[PDB]
């Protein structure tokens, strides 16, 4: 996405770039003022500028910062534009590489047959870990399973391929018109 | 946090005699940036040309 | 463990003096018309010797 070693004219259309799509990343999650969103739609916005941040690590980190001297509900556009341009540009909470999701779910498949049960994925999920709602596991089981009811088990490698192709053409489309996407003076 | 001497100063070069010249080269600066604004772009399209 | 690749300076790379630095727009069509269609020449002399 954002590129931290290219020319100074570069530097800045990127920048202004994406800014432009955190701004319209807030509009989409505005609903009743323009300029302030709701804190739980923080990291998902950031799942939209490439950003996949724990909800830990949020909470932690990023609410503090996002908030103001006074704890508030609603984030305001002025402290939420300049934050989450330096954290694209720092590619803070980045997804890991594929490679790394790989091995994770191979340490799983202690076998190695390339396979993992449903129940045994909604019991790693639920019980270790930051626990995912019935809603997330769900999701997770339908689409890892891409939508199958009769599946019984979950091939990691498919499932993560899958996933890598939709992370990849959903970035391209969020950061389509760059290109011809120019710096305003 | 002064008293130190580790760093070692280096030779004592010789050289001897011509000076430095006057003030001659003070207004070249006219064209420095255009040409290399210029140059580079007076025949930076020839790849267009190519594909 | 993940051996970080190094964070090494993107390529900012100095455009080479080569040949396609010589003359202005005009020619640059001519040249245009001097190389837009025989690659494919070759391209299809690939194509029908690929056939045979």
């Amino acid at each position: 996405m954002y590129d931290p070693n290219t020319s100074q004219t570069e530097k800045q259309k990127q920048e202004e770039f994406l800014k432009l799509k955190i701004q319209e990343a807030f509009n989409l999650f505005v609903k009743d003022k323009k300029g302030i969103v709701d804190k739980r739609e923080i990291p998902y916005i950031m799942r939209y500028l490439g950003q996949f941040p724990s909800e830990a690590q949020v909470r932690d980190a990023i609410l503090p910062e996002i908030e103001e001297d006074e704890p508030s509900e609603f984030i305001k556009y002025s402290k939420f534009e300049p934050y989450m341009l330096k954290v694209l540009k720092e590619r803070e909470y980045e997804p890991d590489d594929p490679e790394a999701l790989l091995a994770a779910f191979k340490l799983l498949d202690q076998e190695g047959k390339g396979y993992i049960e449903i129940d045994m994925m909604k019991t790693f999920l639920e019980k270790q870990g930051i626990e995912f709602r019935e809603q997330e596991t769900k999701s997770f089981i339908e689409f890892a399973t891409n939508k199958d009811p009769n599946a019984t088990v979950i091939y990691y490698e498919d499932y993560i391929s899958r996933l890598q192709a939709f992370t990849d053409k959903h970035i391209e489309s969020v950061m389509k018109g760059y290109n011809n996407f120019q710096v305003k003076k | 946090m002064a008293l130190l001497g580790k760093t070692l100063k280096g030779r004592s070069t010789r050289p001897g005699g011509i000076p430095q010249k006057r003030n001659i080269k003070w207004r070249q600066l006219a064209k420095n940036q255009e040409e290399f604004d210029q140059l580079k772009q007076l025949a930076k399209m020839k790849r267009e040309g190519l594909k | 463990m993940p051996p970080k690749k190094a964070k090494g300076k993107k390529k900012k790379e100095e455009e080479p003096d080569d040949e396609y630095k010589s003359m202005t727009g005009a020619d640059l069509t001519q040249t245009l018309e001097k190389l837009k269609e025989r690659v494919n020449e070759m391209r299809t002399n690939r194509n029908y010797i690929q056939m045979d």
